[PDB]
């Protein structure tokens, strides 16, 4: 005979690996490159719709240089900048999804996407990371941008808050930006970082050029 | 009453309530329409199954030392 | 039937349900391919031997102290 | 005390408990609203159970070879 | 107590105890600041989506100011558009902001939501309440794609992509064709919910910013 | 093949381990360390193979005391 | 030594340390201070008490026809 407490166990074990199956059905880092896609999707618009001020300029300047031809060689040089990073992050991203085993032959999706070994050692170890080149970087195309605004309006606030490089204090501890951005987070979770870089940049370009589209 | 002839049913229910029970979790990780409805009635019946099982009386428990020393 | 040919058979039948369930649990753990396909056939299992059980004849339960007296 | 009223109080929280593992465990399954309550009362309870069934005293395991020669 | 367990019983209670304690199994606290941030690149990038679509919108105006012959109809057009899509937006927004308030509120300490891991009061809100919160989006997804095929003049690449994005079809999740309310939504805490009502806002305004550009090019 | 006593002597040692790996596997998994899953795949693996060969031990032999012992 | 008083220790062990392993489970769900914590001292306990039972002596498993013929 068994008791009613092990009656119980032995039905519920079974209702217990159901709800287990369901807890873990979805795998959260395919949620992450889904959402990493819509992300590069937005960012693609983002350019596209900015793409079209660069032949406004053109087509300005192109007529009387006087008043506009000043403002397009002060909006192509943002442009130019702004492209670099972004193919400079880009090139991040597929150096990171190429030492971590490529992109599948099926999904068209990084084959590693739970791989933070290699993608902690890149980032954070090798050559002592490549993550404190990303914040040279981004510090420098800040000050460039800083210097490309001649207006210190609240466009300041937000090229300071996006490309925040300071130092964050989680439990009053203090923590580099690239150890507060790229630490213990698998593959799956960077790259939405570095789109979410190049989505920052795109914002900070498209941002400025309408502040020097509006002084023409 | 908690004797023998519901004991013995009770005993019955516990089983088929149990295999709605495993039916309908199976349903509700493939999605199929009568996962819920099984969930409910099966589980809802074990529900009951074992609040009656906390009125039952306990094993005997034979101790038998006293027939047999040395034991 | 419910006799020993039977009984035999369905303790077999849960030795497999039971090994295929935990198996179907560590694949949907994993992500692995045939992971759903394993968790049906466990829990199909299972509920075929719960049901089964509830046409088992009862536990005999033996009383001793009618022929041991005061035990 | 480990006499005979704990025993009763053993049994009657054993099968409450059971009882209310399943509703928590439907609640769960079928997403109602108060589905993390009932998780919570259930884990409770089970914590509760598992605290009392370490006092319950082990079963004799007798060894009745000491009685009959290799029975 | 009762007769001895057998060495496969004692197995089963292990499994019991051990299951009971996977209950308390969530994604890590590092996703979740994932998804969170992930959220807020979203956010920002539609809402620069958007500022860029206020000026052709604007462009619109103007070129049907000279002459509302050639450019009146397309001004039309991309308004009833655009009043589509605002409409979507809208109806998404309140749809986070109700799962939001739903599962306990924002933290004022750190200005992200509260209940970030509920995935419980999340699957009642959508899936189980009134049939589910998921099924009414649903239907507004399949009638926004439905009412911009016909101010796409059948463009090969418009069309797939309005039913790409939209595509509410079975999803395969794991072996087995789930339906989209449950594929997209079940078994997913608030931390990564709101990032996917954030996608679909994301998906709408990059339609509507194509679906304009296309007009604009009729002009 | 046969399960004697030279078997159930080596599975009652694999009823431990294997336990023992689901347990501290199950707490890798609710804390989320790197070796989650795999004491997972052992220790429900080794589960798994321990559940097989239960199906093939034979019953216990119920034992019918009325024959020795009549109204007992 | 896997005698009589080391089993009964390490029963009670093993349920207060199952009751640990629930309310670290209900702490972890509930976002408490020592979730982590209690976690792993239930679960730690509970793998060397099964650790220590991969020693321990199997059934005797008596064989009463030997004593009583037709049986």
């Amino acid at each position: 005979k068994l008791s009613p407490r092990q009656r119980m166990i032995n039905m519920m074990y079974l209702v217990l690996t159901a709800l287990l199956a369901l807890n873990i059905s979805k795998d959260i880092l395919e949620a992450l490159t889904k959402l990493n896609e819509d992300l590069s999707s937005t960012v693609m618009t983002v350019e596209k719709k900015l793409a079209f001020i660069y032949q406004a300029f053109d087509l300005a300047a192109s007529e009387n240089p006087e008043k506009a031809g000043v403002w397009r060689d002060k909006a192509y040089e943002v442009k130019k900048q702004a492209d670099e990073l972004h193919n400079y992050l880009e090139g991040i991203k597929n150096d990171l999804i190429e030492i971590t085993g490529g992109i599948d032959e099926k999904t068209n999706r990084p084959k590693g996407l739970d791989n933070r070994e290699k993608v902690a050692n890149y980032l954070l170890v090798n050559e002592g990371g490549k993550a404190r080149e990303i914040r040279a970087r981004l510090e420098q195309f800040r000050d460039n941008m800083k210097q490309y605004v001649d207006e210190e309006a609240a466009l300041i606030n937000m090229l300071e808050a996006l490309f925040n490089t300071e130092k964050k204090k989680v439990g009053d501890v203090m923590i580099e930006w690239e150890n507060a951005t790229f630490e213990h987070f698998p593959l799956a979770a960077v790259i939405p970082f570095i789109t979410g870089i190049q989505a920052n940049v795109r914002n900070a370009e498209a941002d400025i050029i309408s502040h020097l589209q509006r002084n023409i | 009453v908690n004797g023998k002839k519901f004991k013995n049913f009770l005993a019955k229910l516990y089983g088929f309530g149990a295999s709605i029970v495993i039916l309908g979790a199976m349903f509700k990780i493939l999605h199929w329409t009568g996962a819920d409805l099984m969930l409910i009635i099966g589980l809802s019946t074990e529900a009951v199954i074992f609040f009656f099982s906390a009125f039952e009386k306990p094993a005997p428990e034979y101790d038998w030392t006293l027939v047999y020393p040395e034991l």
